[PDB]
This record gives structure tokens, C-alpha cells and sequence, in this order.
């Protein structure tokens, strides 16, 4: 029961994807083939909030992968954990998307926008009561951001009550790879705000912190950041999936970590993280888990919390705690901070634990914050944007699939005003 | 994936050609005669290199090229030389007279016969391809042919087909070096060219890559079978993300909405590094930090303007080879401060990387190293602007005592279509002027 | 002074105003015209509302000094349906509709009718046009192929041209209409038949009186203009072409005969183009000469009328 | 294609042309009795510019040689290289000329005229879309100038388009040896100017400078200049028959280098030239060659060229070069003497390159000059006529056969402009 | 390769061609009795002589010759000596008395017997010929027969043929040696001859060619038999390029429009060089810049007048030989320049060179060297005009009393046929006179 649909759509979204299906396929014991090898009976217990059963013991997942450009799906198959996704899931039209957040969504996706639309259909109805959508897309490029965001608007009509995720990469000034992000980003996030109830905003310039610095890598590839954004998603919901003695599912948090209706831009982050040359000289308990985890240098986030204030935080622990240890780390953690935790609202961190680990490990915890310090993330972007349209720069491209001048302006008080609104809790 | 048809018109282009074809047929294992020594093909999707190729029976591979030309001469040292087999001998179109550095000769009385023959071995070829990319129009503003017969030919795909990519690799009239007294009357008539029925016009001079062949490559005596090979290895990079897996690709669309900061300012001005020669190699461990340096001297400018007096309004720099994602970052930071390498305001986001895995490919009895590196910058700049300049220098003068207008005026131009051509090489000044001015 | 030219933009038909054309002029002073923001410089320009008897009281009164006694010509300039043959053939049988050709023969006879009997004078006309670069004859249909000498003093004439006298208008408009009757052929499926080949008009005025054994000369040329001619928009091909290719490469040279003369240089090319060598000795110094080009202002001509200004805006600097 | 038509006519262009089919002949591997026995397959590829099929392979030329005495068309047939003209193309009376103009403009040519004039369409029908005419001939004797410009404006009203050469010998005083000689080339010459587009003024004069001093002969017969106003013919088409790397044709060279419509009166030079016991002091690159190629005493035409100014220059190489050294070389020798080329054109020198050597040796350089210089070649003449017509000198011998005496002051009126107009550029 | 026919008159005629024809048939092998031993005749085109010569038959050659004298007594020498077979038998006419230095008696009464069977044998020999050049006219102003027969074998011939080209070699009276008391009446008279009906007229003296006859040749005693010889290669030479094959060729029509700057000033007087004994021969190896030094020297003018006080209008220089064209060039080059050679202003051009091939021929018991060069100036000057000037003050004398008046009145002339040729001797000096003046 308490069935979870995955949608990905862009180079990022497929191949963050192919690393959480493999995440994920690992926890419940599956193959790359289908078939099953677990060892504890307690892996195939939810395994249908991830999967389907298909005959002759094979477990087929709930992909819906998405592209405009048919060299992506086809990197997938070849994969390690390809022969997996049923071939009829995938949706490839063949004209690429360049860049150009029009052609996402107004004219080259909207004709593909009914053969996803229409496989949604077919992987909403075998399943008792289903309980959201995820969606892991990368902000930046051109079928990513309109794309999904159309594809979003148009699954929020036929299910207006079901919950919504989204696993959005954000654009990031250090690390910069094209010339119109702060065109792509602004009319994306125009529209992730009127309808997802939740977004975990990582970014690739912290990302790479987090890889240079704490895990103490000679060379970060891509296969080493998408296996970090992988292990936060498989966090988010481990409750849903296992026993636990507090469960929290993405209804949990999505009601303990929104404190208006809009401000749901969250952050996430993961700990232990260990160079694993340096890892025989620590050992955790609790407390060293929850010390690292409220690190600056954990965000997964690229932004600097101590200048901002968590209005609400939560933290999805996985294996056997001592639960005083949570409530009192937690406790001290809060009153060691006592001006990065917002006041009228008392006792700030949600917690929950599941029962079994990622497997290879004993203890870990994934978190995520909320905090009005994103009042940045979307304050840079703003100037990278209202000095490129004050000069109609880049512009033609987009007046030249159907959009109007007027829009932009929409976008771009419509992600001012959210500014001013983390801004009044500070 | 998928495909894009190139177009030669004039000698300089075809033998520009000529060295593209001999890199192309090497970068994917395609003999002399047309073969790829193969395999069981078992397959259900096999697309290794159909870009710049078409798979026809028992194992026989042929080009998709439009080489045309009204000088009968040129054409055949290919006919006749090791690349007989391979072309399709039906597409080598060959007229009968050559317009002779005359304009007005290869617009309409010398081309009006070849124009329908040469539109049907487009039209033939850009429907056996499931979906197309672009068009790779390789000429030369210098001689008559690919100054008049291009602007004819641009002209009927841009009006038949209309809306399509179509590219543009183009020699131009050096300031010092020229091998024509007529040069100057060509270059300024093919402008109402290269506005209105065009994207990207990459221009390359000639003095530039002479230097580029005799402080880097220690040649001192280089031909014309040494510049095409620099100017081919553009090319093969431009299009080499729609051929090769990528860790971070860049499609033949992308580029331009990356590169175009209006309608009209598109012309920019390529680079290239590692150029480095056989024995001057053992010397430099040549990694990304470096190479991604070499491509900002103004010594490397592809294109004898100084970027120093300039502005860069883009970039775009296609990577290839063994690189990984983060190098990059740490070397376009390291450029991003410097003084003197001076981005404009309204762009403050900079750059658009891209990367690909095959490392570039050698041709032997060539000049260049098996680098496992390389970089192809083309940066979209205000410094251009400056180019064009001297050519104007060079036409208010000839044109000041109608001296050679005879020749131009009897194939039917007017005196009109000279001023024309005046005002509109004015307007693209000003308006380079103009976008680089900060607000 | 030297060199005059004058412009002259037609009214408007029937046919614009069912199509519509947009009226397409900017006037200012009574030198500037401008179209599109380009400003021409001249030095004589008429709207759609001058009359026509002013026309020739600024263009050719100062014609008098021909038959007073130096030379003359006058050239004229003109697309399809533009003025051309509104402004010199001109309604032969009003007195306040006639053109220019016979606003001159009217002056002449007028000055023969109203002088002393001291003095007799003789006029004279030829006509030949400029086809394919050949001399032709009107006024004999065999006599073609003509070349041209000069005399002991250099100045050209033609050899063998057919002179006939004249002495009444009549005889002026006879010979001028039989000529007409056999221009090279002209005239199109469509409308745009306009003079594929020039035309020139000598009318010689001498002069002697018995007081003082005293013999004067004038030589005065009607040049009419063929029409520049594109070589896309009109799209020709095969035998019209020939004629394309040749008549610019006259215009054009013609061109700079009018140009070193205007702005005074030391020596003027004369011989490129067999009509600036009939003219030779009626363009330049103490010679008077002015062009008459004619315009439309509507739009459906547009990349034409342009062209007809720029021609004339040589003559000047 | 691109076929070349040939016309020779007087003592000269035939003694010229004899020797030309010859240096032509052995660049193709032809054989005098019109068999083929060539080495590489390069010559035989454009072979039909100059030549003709004829069954058997045997390969008969283009020639139309004329003059009005018939002792030179045996002389010519006894030759090396006589068996191959094919004998219906010879067209000679049987009169004689004797050095007077008339004779060969009016009557005992006009009843020659057509003899020739109907062997021309017979040899301008078997090609396929032919290029010119070229016409070898002396400026100075009777039938080559009168004779030879009536030829010439016959042939150019059956073809008003094709292009036109001729390679005219000039009269020069220090070495005259006839005593109408001004009136034969101001007479010619106002004819030439009107009905061609390209004049090589070859001069005796100059030419005898070339072996006394550069090759240093004992003794010059006729048969060692012929030999070298050959070799600059051979020269100036060379595009034409062999394949190049930057091409040029009698058409490129006659839109390159005739900056008005008149002035086409070129002048030819020819390097390498070594006296055969001096040749081992000298081994020629290219800067060698371009040096040699712009002095003073290599301008097979009288004339100092320093005291006038190039307005054009063109420059047709043969052999490997490696083309930066041309460039270069041209843009040195263009820096060196700023005041000898005209400024209002800039780069004046136009270049070519064809592939085969003149055989036996490894690099050549047919130079053409446009010189304002020639401002003295016409003046001296019209001295040397000034003072003969000024008392009907000689001049009866014209009357009589119907020019009149008006024609005279025709021509000198119209070669005195010309002088006028290339001095208005100095 | 065209032939051109001789005529003979009066017996200094016929004797001067007695040589000329003994040298003719030595320059191509013709023995006394017209055969040449000759070859297996196979042709295609054979006129190795034929332009003083016709083939006939089996192998004999005749000669184009018509000699005519009213003295029956010169031509029997001929008819029986070593030249008996070769002429042809019907050719030498022989009428019945002389003139005896009696013009009028030459002109009609004598000789009205005779034209009618001379211009018939002229007639059938301007037919046997396929073109015809000229007609060479032997004749000796001194005695009678050469002056009244010449004017109306010329008139008669200048109005049947009209237009050919018509020479003229003729023997004057010298200043001071003559041998006719009578002889200033001939000459003065047959002035009306030499103007209207000829074209080039050859002077030669007497005095002047005995000269060149001691001081060079090396004899004292000369006979007439060694004045004829030098006379006759003249004639081989002004007729040498019609006849052999020439590096620069001069036919018998372009030497006059070279020639005669006028219509009636057409009297040159010729030379020739070298003229060497047989041992003041080694003494020499007298190349070609100095065989045209010979020519210009006032000492070999063959017509005794001074020509340094004269100028010169024209020149014509036949070399022959082993002479090649560029020493001819240093040769007329060191002419130009020097004081006392004063060539009139209006013709700058100045010469007119020709060359040959054939070596100049000896004749066994001769008297000249077998030289391997020759030349043969003709050059038309003013000086000659005091050569006739002489004449008249002898003339304006004989005339004064009458002398000698009855016999020329008593054959029909009249008184007044005198004063004409007066005046019109008088109107060639002053002609003469005017040419030379500068303008
Ligand atoms: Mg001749």
C-alpha cells in the first residue's frame, strides 16, 4: 500500500535515477534481472511501494523516464540495472530540447506531453491507493525545467489532492555550464511554487564541496554526486518501507515542515560521510551523527544556514537508536543555537526512526531543513536575471516559440515576492 | 545521432574538404574505398556514425556531400585521386566556365546552370535521413564562385527549406595577404548574404593560421594542404557531440541559443589548442588548466583581431578527450577574474562547457600530436568588429574611382547594389558598437 | 554653371489606388528628396502638382544659346510608366498639354519667324539609336553597322548617317514618329516594355549673315535613355540578357563621363562607350547639358525608383 | 573544355608559333608526327585546349597560320614540328605584302579574309564551349599588322563575347629596320585598343637586352628570342592545362589586371634565366625568383619601369612552392618600393600556381606587368611619326589603294589620348 | 619564287647582260648549254630558279631575255660564241640600221620596224610566267638607240601592262671621259622618259666605276669587260631575295615603298662592298661592321658625285651571306651617329636591312675575291641632284648655237621637244633642291 510513481525527465533526472534504482533495488535484495535474492523477510514486505509484480517472480519498477533527446535512454539500458525498467515506460521524442525552456513547454513537448500523461494513467491504476509523485529533474537544462514543470501542471489537474515531489538541481553561479540558466530557473520556479507541496533543492556547487572536503576524493566524477542525491531520496521515505518505531512518510513531513503554504523549499543533507581512509579513527554514536548533520558543510544546499534561521527542520533517522538519544541531542542542539532556531515556534525538529540500515552501514540520518536562509538561492539567481532581461539579451529564442515579453515580468515579481516572504522571519 | 549535409562551393572549398573527408573517413575506420571492415551485424539500433555517412548494401558507406564548383579543374584531382571510389559520382557537380573574381558572374550568368542541378543532390539527400540537423556551407569570400553562387545557393535553401540550422565556415580577405586585386568588391557583396539567410558565419583568415603554423607547430613553409587540416579539426569538433557519447553533450542547436545574444550578432571567431608538434610534445604535460589558457592569447585568435580591445558577449568551449567535469570549474574560474580579458556586464553568467570522449584523431603523414586532450573555444566577442573595419579601408577607395566596374556592371549588377552593400556593412559596425557600450 | 538635373515625380493612377500603393515621397526645400530616411542631394526637383511649361522654363530656355550660337543636349532617364512618355512626347496638340521635344521646336520656330533678313539660317535632324553596341539608322531601315571619325578639329559625327532638312514642325514630328516605328523590338507579355535600346535626336542650327560673312554652328542632342535593368527580379534569360548586359555597361561608363566633368578632373574617359563619343563635344566645357530623370513615388516600384535617383546623384560630385 | 583557338600571321607569327608548338608540344609529350608518347597521366587530361582528336591517336593542333607570302607556310612545313599542322589549315595568296598597311586593311587581304575567316568556324565548332583567340604577330611588317587587326575585328563580331589575346612585337628605334614603321604601328594601334582585351607588347629592343647581358650568348639568332616570347605564351595559361593550387585563366588574369576598360597593354617577363655556364652559382627558391622577376632588365617590353608606377600586377608560378613564401614575398616586394605601385588599388599583385614544371627544370615564373611605364612605348613612336606625316613622308604608298588622309590624324588623335589616360595615374 | 623579265637595249645593254647572264647561270648550275645535270625529278613543288629561267623538256632551261638593238652587229657575238645554244633563237631581235647617236632616229623612223616583233616576244613570255614582278630595262643614256628605242619600248610598255613594277639600270654621261660629241642631247632628252613611265632608276658613271676599278681591285688597264661585271652584281643582289631563301627577306616591291619618299624622287645611286683583289685578300677579315663602313665612304659611290654635301633620304642595305641580324644592328648603330652622315630629319626611321644566305658567286678569269659577305647599299639622296646639274652646262651650251640641230629636226622632232626636256630637268632640280631643306 502507500504506493509511490517516479517521474524523470532530463539528462539528470535519468541518470540520478539509474543510481537510486540501484540504491533502492539494493536495500529490498533485487537483482539486476528481476528476480529476487533477499535474506531477511522483512525486505518484501513493502517492496510494492517501488515496484510491481510481474509474473514468474520478476519485480518490475514504477519508472516513467522522460526525454526529448534518444541518446539518453539509451544509456540507461546499457547500464548496470537496466534490464530492469519495462521497455514500454520509456517516452523519447527526437529532436532534442536545446536549451530553450519554450520548447519544453509550449511546442516540442507538448506533443509529447500525452505519451507520459498517458503512461501515468496506466501506472495509476495498479496500485490500491497511491500516495504522490516523485520528480527528479535538473532546473538547468531545456526538457527538465518546462518539460516537467508541464508535465507537473498537467498531473496536479488530474489528481489534485494526491502530494508532490520534486528533486530539483538548482543553478549555481561557481559552477555555471550554460548561458541561460537565469532564464530556464526563473520561469521554472514560477511555476514548481503554485504546484508541488514539496522541493528538495540540492545544487552542484555544494555538492562538490561535499565530495572535495569531507569524503576526500582525488577526482569527483558524476557517478559520486548523484550517489549522494540517490541516498537522500532513499531517505526521505524509509518509513514507508520498513518498521519503524516512529514512522513519518512524506505526509508526515510535508505537514511538520511547512509552516505557511509556500515556503517549502527545502534542503536536505545526509551524515555519516567518511573518507574511507580516515574512517577507523571515528566511531559514532547518536551524537556524532546529529553534529555533523547540522554542519554548514553538509548542506547539500549551496547556501550558509548561520546567516538565516530554521523555521522548521527534520530528521529521518535509520537503525537502532536509543530514543533519549535523539530527544536529548535534539534538545541540545536547540538550545546550543538558540538565535539559528526561530522562536514562535517551539520544539523545531521532527524526528523519526526506521529499522533497518543502508545496507554496509549501522547508523545513519538523513536531514531536512527548511530554513529562510534560501532567501539567497533564489537572490542570486534574481541578479543574473534582471541584468540579462534588462537587455532583452538571449531573448529572441524564446519570443520565438509562442511565449510573450509580459511573462518574464510575471516570473520575475512572482519570485521576488517569495523573497520578501522567508524575509519577514528574520 | 542524427545527421547534418555539407555544401562546398568554390576551390577553397573543396579542398578544405578534401582534408575534412580524409579526418572523417579516419575518425570512424572508413577505408579509402568506401568499406569499414565489419562485423555479424546483429544489431536492433545501429547508428555508430550515420552523421556524416549512409550504410548501403554489402557493406558499402557514402558521404553525403554537395561539392560544386563552376571552375571544371579542381574537381578533378579528386575524380582521379585515392578517394575515386568513395564519393558517389553523381553528386560532384562541374560546370563549364568559371566566373573569373567576378560577382556578378556567378550570381546569375554563370550559375543559372547549375543551380538545378545542385538543388536535386540536396533534395535527394535530405530526405533519405530520418530527421536533419544542419547545413555545413564551407565557401570563400575571396574568389567569384563562393561569393555569388553561395549567395544563390543560401538563398533557394533558405527559401525552400526555410527553417533550418544553416552553418557557415568562411575564409576571409586577410589585411595584409591577398592573392586578389578584386577582393574587395567580392567581400563587401556578399554581406546581404551572410544577415539575412544565415546563423553562424565562423570566419578564418589566412595570415592568422600562417602564424598559428609557424610559432606553434615549428613549420615554416606551410601550403594550403597545411591550414585546411587546422580548419577541418574545427569542424570536426563543432559536430562532434552529435557523433560520440558525452558526459556533458552539446547539440548543433544548442550552441546557437548559447552563442547568439541577438538576431544579427552572430559571427564569432574560433580557437583551438593543443597545437603542439612531434617533438615538443615530451616537454608539456598538458593538462585541462592549461589548454583552456592557450585558447584566450591574442596570438591564437583564428582570426588576426586583437580580443584585448575587445568585449566577449559568450563562449562555448567543447572539451574532448579525457576530461572530467571539475577541472573544468577550476579552470574557468582561474580565467573569470583576470584583468584584461574584460566579459560584459549583461552576461554575467559566461559560458556554456561541453565534453565529449574520443580523443581527437591523427592523420598521418600530418602535423599535429596525439594529444589526449583538446578545446575548440568559440567565443562570440565585439573585437570582430575591427576586422571588417579595415575592409572598408579598403573599398571607399577602389570604389571612390569605380575602378574595375566594368567587369561587374556587365553581368547585368547595377551601381546601386554597390552602395547597398556599403550601408549594410555599416549597420553591422554600429551595432557591434552599440551592444558593447554598458548600460 | 556647367551641368544641371532635374527630377520629376509623376501624380498617381488608377491602378495604385486600387492596389493602393502608399505614397512614398518626402520633399523639403526645392533641393532634398528623401526616401527612407537616405537624404538625395540635387539641384532641381518637381512634385505631383507642377506644371508643365516650368519644367522647360528651369530645364531648357537657357536651347536659346544653341541657336545663339554654342551647343547642347539633354538626356532623359526613365522606368516603366514613370513620366517618360508623359514628359517629353506629351499631348502634341494642346498648347498648355504639349512635352518637351516639342517645347523646343516651338522656341526654334518661333526664332526663325521673328529675325532680321540679314541673316538665314538651316535646320537640320538625324536619328539613330544604340543597340547591342551597333550604331543603327531609323531613317533608313538598310544603313546599320555605322562606325564613327572625327574631322581635322576632333570632333565626331557619324559616317553615313541619313541628315534630312527640316523647315516646319511637320516635318520635325514626321521624321520623329517614322523613327519611333523601328526602335529594336520592345514590348512585352506583361508591361514592361521600356526602351530596351537608346535614342539620340540631333537637331543642327547654322547660322551665317551677309553683313559680315560671319557663320555660326549649334548642335543640339535629344538623348533618350533605355532603362537600367536588374538581372534577379526580372529573372530574364537567353537572347534579352545580351541586351541587359549591354546596356548598363554603358550607363555605367556613361557614368563617368558625367562625373569627371562635374567635378574637374584632368582627363575624362570619352571613348569607353560609343554614345559618350557621339556626344563628345556636347557635354563639356562651355557646352550645356542636363539630365531629365524621371520617378515614381508608389510603392510597387519601389527597389526601382530608388536606383533612378542614385544614377543622377553621380552627375553631381 | 575551355579550348583555346590560335592564329599566327606574318614572317614573325610563324617563325613565334613554330617554336611555340614546340615548347607546348613537348610540355604534353607529343611527338612531331602527332603520336603521344608521355610518362604521366597528368598531361594527356586537359590535352584539348590546344590540340585535336584525330583517329589513330594522333593529335593534330589548333593553328590557323596566315600570312600573304608564300614562301614562310613552306619554311614552317619543313621544320621540327612541321609534319603536324594539318594542311588544310594554312591559308595563303601569293602576293607578297610589302610593308604597307593599306595592303593588308584593304585589298590584297580582303580578298584573303575569308579563306581564314571560314577556317576559324571550322575550328570553332569542334569545342565544346570555347574560351579565345589568341594572334601572334608582328606590329611592324605588312600583313601582320593590317592583315592581322582586319582578322581581328572580323573575328570580333562573330563572337562579341569570347575574350581575345595577342602577343604584338612593337617597334622599337634602336634596333628599326624598316622605314614606315610609323605609320604600320599607329596605324595598328588604334584598332588594337578598340577590339581587344589583353596586349603583350613584346619588343625587339628589350628582348636583345635579355641575352646579351642576363643569358650571355655569343651570338642571339632569331631562334633564341622566339624562345623565350614563347615561354612567357606557354606561361600565361597554364592553369588551364594542369591542375593547381590556386587557378588562373587567360579570364582570371583579364579581370585581375585591367583596372579601366583601355588600359590592357601589358608587359611579360620570364624567370629563371641563367646563362648555362653560370648556373651552378645560383640555386633559386622562391625569393630568388621574385627578385629576378621585377627588374629592370627583365621586362621583355622597352621600358624602364621606374619611372612609372605598376597599377597592376599579376604573377603566374609554376612548380611546388609553399604559398606563404609567396604571399610573403609579394607583400616584401609590395613594402619595399611604396612608390612605384599605385596606392589607390592596394594589393596589386595577383598569384597563381600550377603544378608541372617547364620540363628540365623545378621552377618558373611568368610575370605580367600593368605599368603606367608604357606612357613612353607610345611616345616615342608618335615622335617618329609627328615628323613624317607632318610632310606626307611616304605617303602615296597609301593613298593609292584607298585609305584616305584623314584616317592618319584619326589614328594619332587616338593614340595620343591613350597616353594621356594612363598619365593621369602618375 | 616570282619571276621577273629583262630587256636589252642598245649594244652597252647588251653587253652589260652578256655578264649579268654568265653570272645568273653560274648561281644555279646552268652550263653554257642550258642543261643542269640533274635528279630522279621527283617533286611536289620545285622552283629552285625559276625566276630567270623556264624549265622545258628532257632537262633544258631558257632564259627570259629580250635584246634589242637597231646595230645588226653587236648580237652575232652572242649567236655564235660560247652562249650560242641557251638563248632561245627567236628572242634577239636585230633590226636593219642604227641610230647612230640620233635620238629621233630611236624613237620613230628607225624603229617603228621593231616594237611590233619585240612587245610580241615580250607577250609570250608575261604569259608563260604565273605571276610577274618586274621588268628590269637595261639601257645606256649615251648613244641613240638607248634613248629613242627605251622611250618607246617604255610607253609601250607602261600602257599595255600599266601597273607593274618597272626598273631601270642605265649608263650616264660622266663629267669629264665621254664618247659621243652628242650625248648632252640624248640624256636631256629622254628626261621625259624617266619620270612618267619607271619607278626606280639606277644611275651608274663611268669615270667613278674605273676607279673602283684601280684603287681597290688592283688593275690599271680595265676594260669595258670588267666595268659589266660590277654592274651585274647589283643586279644579283637587288634580285637575290626573290631567288634563295632568307633569314630577313626584301621583295622587288617592298624595296620601293621602303624606298621613295615621294613620287618622282626615285633616283638612287647604288654600291657595293667588298671589292677586294686575290691577295690584298688575307689582309683582311673583313666582318660585317666593316663591309658597312665600305658603303658610306664618297669614294665608292659608283656615280661620281659628292655625297657628303648632300643628305641622305632613305637607305636599303641588301646583305648576303654569312651574316647574322644583331652585328647588322651595331653596324647601322655606329652609322647613326656621326658627323658628315647627315640623314634628313623627316625620316628618323633610317634604314631598311635584308639578308640572305647564298654567298656571292665568283666567275672563272673574274677579277674579284671569293668573299663570304657582301652588300649592296641603295640609298636615295640629295647629292645626285649635281650630278644632272652637270649636264645642263652642257646643254645650255650645244643648244645655244643651234649645234647639231639638223640632224635630230631632220627625222621629225621639233625645236620646241627641246625646251621641254629643259624645263623638265629644271623642275627635278628644284625638287631636289626642296626635299632637302628642313622643316
Ligand atoms: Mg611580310
Amino acid at each position: 500500500m502507500r504506493e509511490i510513481v517516479h517521474i524523470q525527465a532530463g539528462q539528470c533526472g535519468n541518470q540520478i535515477g539509474a543510481k537510486f534504482w540501484e540504491v533502492i533495488s539494493d536495500e529490498h535484495g533485487i537483482d539486476p534481472t528481476g528476480s529476487y535474492h533477499g535474506d531477511s523477510d522483512l525486505q518484501l514486505e513493502r517492496i510494492n511501494v517501488y515496484y510491481n509484480e510481474a509474473a514468474g517472480n520478476k519485480y518490475v519498477p514504477r519508472a516513467i523516464l522522460v526525454d526529448l533527446e534518444p541518446g539518453t535512454m539509451d544509456s540507461v539500458r546499457s547500464g548496470p540495472f537496466g534490464q530492469i525498467f519495462r521497455p514500454d515506460n520509456f517516452v523519447f521524442g527526437q529532436s532534442g530540447a536545446g536549451n530553450n525552456w519554450a520548447k519544453g513547454h509550449y511546442t516540442e513537448g507538448a506533443e509529447l506531453v500525452d505519451s507520459v500523461l498517458d503512461v501515468v494513467r496506466k501506472e495509476s491504476e495498479s496500485c490500491d491507493c497511491l500516495q504522490g509523485f516523485q520528480l527528479t529533474h535538473s532546473l538547468g537544462g531545456g526538457t527538465g525545467s518546462g518539460m516537467g514543470t508541464l508535465l507537473i501542471s498537467k498531473i496536479r489537474e488530474e489528481y489534485p489532492d494526491r502530494i508532490m515531489n520534486t528533486f530539483s538541481v538548482v543553478p549555481s553561479p561557481k559552477v555555471s555550464d550554460t548561458v541561460v540558466e537565469p532564464y530556464n530557473a526563473t520561469l521554472s520556479v514560477h511555476q514548481l511554487v503554485e504546484n508541488t507541496d514539496e522541493t528538495y533543492c540540492i545544487d552542484n556547487e555544494a555538492l562538490y564541496d561535499i565530495c572535495f572536503r569531507t569524503l576526500k576524493l582525488t577526482t569527483p566524477t558524476y557517478g559520486d554526486l548523484n550517489h549522494l542525491v540517490s541516498a537522500t531520496m532513499s531517505g526521505v521515505t524509509t518509513c514507508l518501507r520498513f518498521p519503524g518505531q516512529l514512522n513519518a512518510d512524506l505526509r508526515k513531513l510535508a505537514v511538520n515542515m511547512v509552516p505557511f503554504p509556500r515556503l517549502h523549499f527545502f534542503m536536505p543533507g545526509f551524515a555519516p560521510l567518511t573518507s574511507r581512509g580516515s574512517q577507523q579513527y571515528r566511531a559514532l554514536t547518536v551524537p556524532e551523527l546529529t553534529q555533523q548533520m547540522f554542519d554548514a558543510k553538509n548542506m547539500m544546499a549551496a547556501c550558509d544556514p548561520r546567516h538565516g534561521r530554521y523555521l522548521t527542520v527534520a530528521a529521518v533517522f535509520r537503525g537502532r537508536m536509543s530514543m533519549k538519544e535523539v530527544d536529548e541531542q535534539m534538545l541540545n542542539v536547540q538550545n546550543k543555537n538558540s538565535s539559528y532556531f526561530v522562536e514562535w515556534i517551539p520544539n523545531n525538529v521532527k524526528t523519526a526512526v526506521c529499522d533497518i540500515p543502508p545496507r554496509g552501514l549501522k547508523m545513519s540520518a538523513t536531514f531536512i531543513g527548511n530554513s529562510t536562509a534560501i532567501q539567497e538561492l533564489f537572490k542570486r539567481i534574481s541578479e543574473q536575471f534582471t541584468a540579462m532581461f534588462r537587455r532583452k539579451a538571449f531573448l529572441h529564442w524564446y519570443t520565438g516559440e509562442g511565449m510573450d515579453e509580459m511573462e518574464f515580468t510575471e516570473a520575475e515579481s512572482n519570485m521576488n515576492d517569495l523573497v520578501s516572504e522567508y524575509q519577514q522571519y528574520q | 545521432m542524427r545527421e547534418c549535409i555539407s555544401i562546398h562551393v568554390g576551390q577553397a572549398g573543396v579542398q578544405i574538404g578534401n582534408a575534412c573527408w580524409e579526418l572523417y573517413c579516419l575518425e570512424h575506420g572508413i577505408q579509402p574505398d568506401g568499406q569499414m571492415p565489419s562485423d555479424k551485424t546483429i544489431g536492433g539500433g545501429d547508428d555508430s556514425f550515420n552523421t556524416f555517412f549512409s550504410e548501403t548494401g554489402a557493406g558499402k558507406h557514402v558521404p553525403r556531400a554537395v561539392f560544386v564548383d563552376l571552375e571544371p579543374t579542381v574537381i578533378d584531382e579528386v575524380r582521379t585521386g585515392t578517394y575515386r571510389q568513395l564519393f558517389h559520382p553523381e553528386q560532384l557537380i562541374t560546370g563549364k566556365e568559371d566566373a573569373a573574381n567576378n560577382y556578378a558572374r556567378g550570381h546569375y550568368t554563370i550559375g543559372k546552370e547549375i543551380i538545378d542541378l545542385v538543388l536535386d543532390r540536396i533534395r535527394k539527400l535530405a530526405d533519405q535521413c530520418t530527421g536533419l540537423q544542419g547545413f555545413l556551407v564551407f565557401h570563400s569570400f575571396g574568389g567569384g564562385t563562393g561569393s555569388g553562387f553561395t549567395s544563390l545557393l543560401m538563398e533557394r535553401l533558405s527559401v525552400d527549406y526555410g527553417k533550418k540550422s544553416k552553418l557557415e565556415f568562411s575564409i576571409y580577405p586577410a589585411p595584409q595577404v591577398s592573392t586578389a586585386v578584386v577582393e574587395p568588391y567580392n567581400s563587401i557583396l556578399t554581406t546581404h548574404t551572410t544577415l539575412e539567410h544565415s546563423d553562424c558565419a565562423f570566419m578564418v583568415d589566412n595570415e592568422a593560421i600562417y602564424d598559428i603554423c609557424r610559432r606553434n607547430l615549428d613549420i615554416e613553409r606551410p601550403t594550403y594542404t597545411n591550414l585546411n587540416r587546422l580548419i577541418s579539426q574545427i569542424v570536426s569538433s563543432i559536430t562532434a557531440s552529435l557523433r560520440f557519447d558525452g558526459a556533458l553533450n552539446v547539440d548543433l542547436t544548442e550552441f546557437q541559443t548559447n552563442l547568439v545574444p541577438y538576431p544579427r550578432i552572430h559571427f564569432p571567431l574560433a580557437t583551438y589548442a593543443p597545437v603542439i608538434s612531434a617533438e615538443k610534445a615530451y616537454h608539456e604535460q598538458l593538462s585541462v588548466a592549461e589548454i583552456t589558457n592557450a585558447c584566450f592569447e591574442p596570438a591564437n585568435q583564428m582570426v588576426k583581431c586583437d580580443p584585448r580591445h575587445g568585449k566577449y558577449m559568450a563562449c562555448c568551449l567543447l572539451y574532448r578527450g579525457d576530461v572530467v567535469p571539475k577541472d573544468v570549474n577550476a579552470a574557468i574560474a582561474t580565467i573569470k577574474t583576470k584583468r584584461s580579458i574584460q566579459f560584459v556586464d549583461w552576461c554575467p553568467t559566461g559560458f556554456k562547457v561541453g565534453i565529449n570522449y574520443q580523443p581527437p584523431t591523427v592523420v598521418p603523414g600530418g602535423d599535429l600530436a596525439k594529444v589526449q586532450r583538446a578545446v575548440c573555444m568559440l567565443s562570440n566577442t565585439t573585437a570582430i568588429a575591427e576586422a571588417w573595419a579595415r575592409l572598408d579601408h579598403k573599398f571607399d577607395l577602389m570604389y571612390a574611382k569605380r575602378a574595375f566596374v566594368h567587369w561587374y556592371v556587365g553581368e547585368g549588377m547595377e551601381e546601386g547594389e554597390f552602395s547597398e552593400a556599403r550601408e549594410d556593412m555599416a549597420a553591422l559596425e554600429k551595432d557591434y558598437e552599440e551592444v558593447g557600450v554598458d548600460s | 554653371c556647367n551641368i544641371k538635373v532635374m527630377c520629376r515625380f509623376r501624380p498617381l493612377n488608377e491602378s495604385e489606388v486600387n492596389r493602393g500603393d502608399k505614397y512614398i515621397a518626402k520633399f523639403q526645400g526645392e533641393d532634398t528628396v528623401v526616401i527612407a530616411s537616405k537624404p538625395y542631394a540635387f539641384d532641381r526637383v518637381f512634385q505631383s502638382s507642377t506644371s508643365q511649361e516650368q519644367v522647360y522654363n528651369d530645364c531648357a530656355k537657357k536651347v536659346k544659346d544653341v541657336l545663339e550660337g554654342y551647343n547642347g543636349t539633354i538626356f532623359a532617364y526613365g522606368q516603366t510608366s514613370s513620366g517618360k512618355t508623359h514628359t517629353m512626347e506629351g499631348k502634341l496638340h494642346d498648347p498648355e498639354g504639349m512635352g518637351i521635344i516639342p517645347r523646343i521646336v516651338q522656341d526654334i520656330f518661333n526664332y526663325i519667324y521673328s529675325m532680321d533678313e540679314n541673316l538665314e539660317f538651316h535646320i537640320k535632324v538625324s536619328y539613330f539609336e544604340i543597340y547591342l553596341d551597333k550604331i543603327r539608322d531609323l531613317l533608313d531601315v538598310s544603313k546599320t553597322n555605322l562606325s564613327v571619325h572625327e574631322d581635322k578639329n576632333r570632333v565626331p559625327y557619324v559616317k553615313g548617317c541619313t541628315e534630312r532638312f527640316v523647315c516646319s514642325p511637320d516635318e520635325v514630328m514626321d521624321t520623329i514618329d517614322e523613327g519611333k516605328s523601328n526602335r529594336h523590338v520592345a514590348v512585352t507579355n506583361m508591361n514592361e516594355h521600356s526602351s530596351r535600346s537608346h535614342s539620340i535626336f540631333l537637331i543642327n542650327v547654322k547660322q551665317e549673315n551677309t553683313q559680315t560673312e560671319q557663320k555660326l554652328s549649334g548642335k543640339l542632342y535629344l538623348v533618350d535613355l533605355a532603362g537600367s535593368e536588374k538581372v534577379s527580379k526580372t529573372g530574364a534569360e537567353g537572347a534579352v540578357l545580351d541586351e541587359a548586359k549591354n546596356i548598363n555597361k554603358s550607363l555605367s561608363a556613361l557614368g563617368n563621363v558625367i562625373s569627371a566633368l562635374a567635378e574637374g578632373s584632368t582627363y575624362v574617359p570619352y571613348r569607353d562607350s560609343k554614345m559618350t563619343r557621339i556626344l563628345q563635344d556636347s557635354l563639356g566645357g562651355n557646352c550645356r547639358t542636363t539630365i531629365v530623370i524621371c520617378c515614381s513615388p508608389s510603392s510597387y516600384n519601389e527597389s526601382e525608383t530608388k536606383s533612378t535617383l542614385l544614377f543622377g546623384q553621380r552627375a553631381k560630385t
